């Protein structure tokens, strides 16, 4: 197919944007797109732990509604990750 | 003039509750649809180590100096959106719904 | 009851045992403790103390250390010996 | 500053004074450190086992209560934020 | 759940009797007395009565222990949790 | 040997982190509380919302 | 209908009496004796209000006369622990909705 | 979970037969699909928030003003005319 694997490039082709990152549910790098090679292997790491931290918040409060997009902004960049029980895809957007 | 703002966020289209936190933990106000005091110690528990977790992890496990979250949006199944900013030393985390949502909630008032 | 430190050693300061049998016999536990531990092979540290007192003193003794039990034994006049070493509690008494 | 904010409070303390001002700074340490709390429960207990030997039993969490049987002058109950450090030693 | 045992009494010449009381003691001490102590005061107590004096028994959770005592009247069970041990000597 | 002592104590964390000072139970002690910490606050929540 | 129709919000309500287990390191015939004790203990001293501290009372007393002398048991809505137990010795079942029941023996 | 086992009525569907293939595109495929086409707005949404913001509630006496906000094209379909447009009556 063209349609995930175009959309995939196309993100990353768009200006603003460091890199996309697919982490699978065991916490391993599938897809991973960024410039330096430290920052791709701590955001594999760090930020799916993150999410499920955040979908433990989020289930808590109602155990039927699960998380189906979460975006953290930061002083410099924003993170923005969309989690399926499967895969996850991970951006790094620097804000406007 | 403090407790106009809370009337205030309850007008903006969308808004269901919002809940204040203390650099502690303690809720300082929240709206009387969302539970109080109940949910508010409750859902303090989840936020504040959502925040302090994540504050944590940007400054080290990222490898990013100087780099504090300023705000989190939590998205959800139904229209729930979940927004945590921090001014100060205080916190909060605000709920809206969508169109979808919102008109369920209108229908559901009629 | 009240117990007491001596030799490095904290022994029922009352000591049942005369002075010398007693001295002998903690100052043998502390250097036979040095080399074989009780947490691992802690039969065997009993074995070599039991056949020890049997040569320098009367035959017949009965040996007893453990981090917890509980005891009463009929001994001889001034043949009686129980003292703790860290939190292990020694106890040994001629027949 | 966070050190400061957090401020923990110690509600029932069953412990002498410096033993207990040892596990204001630990208690701390801890959740500063990890990044869930089923690894905070797990830092207190190798932390004071290492210090003091024995059987420690440590649990943590927003909403729960707590019947026990522990060895007497090792006892301490502290809240911070909403999160209950309760560690206990047992013979 | 006493997987190891060792049974060194009679069992030959009706002196089984001396072997069952040492079950049958242990099991009414331990669930009464409660208290490690006066456990070993209450089998000695009884085994002294029946079997004639110089009984020596100990009884804890976790021991070590090596003792010199008569040909077949040495008996090591586990009552329950607890770890009984009782023997003659002289 | 000497049995460690044995303590039994029970007690619940169903109420959230409080001061010592102040009851979690008590309504006045928490009510007085938020009093203390609106006197500051106002620009807070203005600026937050 | 049937799972669609149930909510969380009635799911609870539908049913109180239901009984669910997590794990269960100890023996299958101690925690017959157990869990039939633990569930009747709370309910009854459950009262207008769910005491938690007078739930840990009564189940406490009770597993220190049924089993053996240092008997440790803790509830609650959510927590998290790493508790060093003797072996066969710990049972962790919930009860419906929002309590989470750990028993053990040191 | 025992709720499902007690009421076995419509039984869970979505069979955990996937896409696999090992490597060369290993599932990349339809709940996943949704979560890259929701990635892709959200990522577009905050370079265009400026437009974005403008566009919902910028409000703009015998005066009117026009504001062209967003210009759709590709750059393969420049020879072609637009022609006809219609909105989704629905959406």
């Amino acid at each position: 197919m063209s349609e995930v694997e175009d959309t995939l490039n196309r993100i990353k082709t768009h200006k603003t944007v460091l890199g996309y990152l697919i982490v699978n549910s065991e916490g391993g790098v599938v897809r991973g797109a960024f410039k330096d090679e430290e920052e791709s292997k701590n955001i594999a790491n760090s930020i799916p732990l993150l999410t499920k931290k955040a979908r433990s918040v989020v289930r808590d409060l109602d155990p039927t509604n699960d998380l189906v997009f979460l975006r953290i902004q930061t002083k410099l960049n924003e993170i923005m990750v969309a989690p399926d029980d499967e895969f996850s895809l991970i951006v790094i957007q620097t804000k406007g | 003039n403090a407790d106009d703002q809370l009337k205030q966020l309850s007008a903006l289209e969308g808004a269901n509750g919002y809940v204040i936190f203390n650099e502690s933990g303690i809720p300082l106000k929240r709206h009387e649809k969302s539970i109080s005091h109940e949910k508010a110690v409750h859902i303090a528990a989840l936020v504040s180590d959502l925040w302090n977790v994540s504050k944590k992890v940007i400054q080290r496990d990222l490898k990013t100096p100087e780099n504090d979250i300023e705000v989190i949006r939590l998205r959800t199944k139904h229209s729930y959106e979940y927004i945590i900013t921090q001014s100060g030393d205080f916190t909060m985390l605000a709920i809206q719904l969508c169109g979808k949502a919102i008109e369920e909630a209108k229908k559901a008032a009629a | 009851q009240q117990y007491k430190t001596f030799m490095g050693a904290r022994v029922l300061w009352p000591p049942e045992a005369a002075d010398d049998i007693l001295e002998g016999a903690i100052r043998e536990t502390q250097d036979a403790l040095k080399k074989f531990e009780i947490a691992r092979e802690g039969q065997k540290i009993a074995e070599h103390l039991k056949k020890y007192m049997d040569d320098h003193f009367d035959p017949y003794w009965h040996v007893f250390f453990g981090k917890n039990f509980g005891c009463q034994a009929v001994h001889n006049k001034n043949r009686f010996i129980y003292f703790y070493i860290e939190k292990t509690a020694f106890l040994m008494y001629q027949t | 500053s966070h050190l400061d904010k957090v401020q923990p409070v110690i509600k029932n303390s069953d412990m002498s004074v410096e033993m207990q001002k040892e596990v204001e700074e630990v208690a701390k340490k801890a959740i500063d450190y990890c990044n869930t709390d089923k690894e905070i429960a797990t830092f207190i207990k190798d932390d004071f086992r290492s210090r003091y030997h024995g059987t420690w039993h440590c649990i943590v969490g927003r909403n729960f209560g707590s019947f026990v049987t522990f060895e007497r002058s090792y006892y301490i109950y502290l809240y911070v934020g909403q999160l209950a450090i309760l560690l206990f030693k047992t013979g | 759940h006493a997987n190891e045992q060792i049974i060194d009494m009679p069992e030959n010449s009706e002196m089984k009797s001396m072997k069952n009381d040492a079950f049958s003691q242990a099991k009414f001490a331990v669930e009464n007395y409660k208290f490690e102590n006066k456990i070993s005061s209450h089998i000695k107590k009884f085994f002294d009565e029946k079997y004639g004096p110089n009984w020596h028994c100990v009884v804890g959770k976790h021991f070590n222990a090596y003792v010199s005592y008569d040909s077949k009247n040495f008996i090591f069970f586990y009552e329950g949790q607890l770890a009984i041990l009782l023997y003659r000597k002289g | 040997t000497e049995r460690v002592k044995t303590g039994d104590r029970g007690m619940s964390h169903k109420e959230g982190g409080w001061p010592g000072n102040v009851d979690p139970n008590e309504a006045q002690e928490t009510g007085r509380f938020k009093k203390r910490i609106e006197k500051s606050f106002p620009q807070a929540v203005k600026d937050l919302k | 209908k049937a799972v669609t129709d149930m909510d969380i919000n009635e799911l609870r309500k539908l049913m109180i009496g239901k009984a669910i287990i997590n794990s269960s390191d100890m023996q299958g015939d101690l925690l017959q004796e157990a869990q039939d004790v633990i569930q009747s203990g709370i309910e009854n001293n459950s009262a207008p209000v769910l005491n938690i501290e007078a739930a840990c009372k009564y189940i406490k007393e009770n597993l220190d006369k049924k089993f053996g002398p240092t008997w440790q048991c803790i509830i609650g809505e959510g927590y998290a622990y790493d508790v060093t137990v003797q072996n066969n010795t710990l049972l962790f079942m919930f009860y419906n909705g929002n309590l989470a029941v750990l028993i053990f023996k040191s | 979970a025992e709720i499902m086992k007690d009421h076995q009525i419509e039984n869970k569907k979505k069979k955990e037969v996937d896409q696999d293939k090992k490597q060369d595109q290993s599932m990349y495929s339809t709940s996943f699909k949704r979560c890259c086409k929701i990635m892709e707005r959200m990522v577009v949404q905050n370079d265009q928030e400026d437009k974005y913001h403008d566009y919902r509630y910028y409000w703009s006496k015998n005066e009117g003003h026009l504001l062209p906000i967003w210009r759709f094209s590709n750059e393969k379909q420049r020879k072609k005319n637009v022609t006809s447009i219609c909105w989704n009556p629905l959406y």
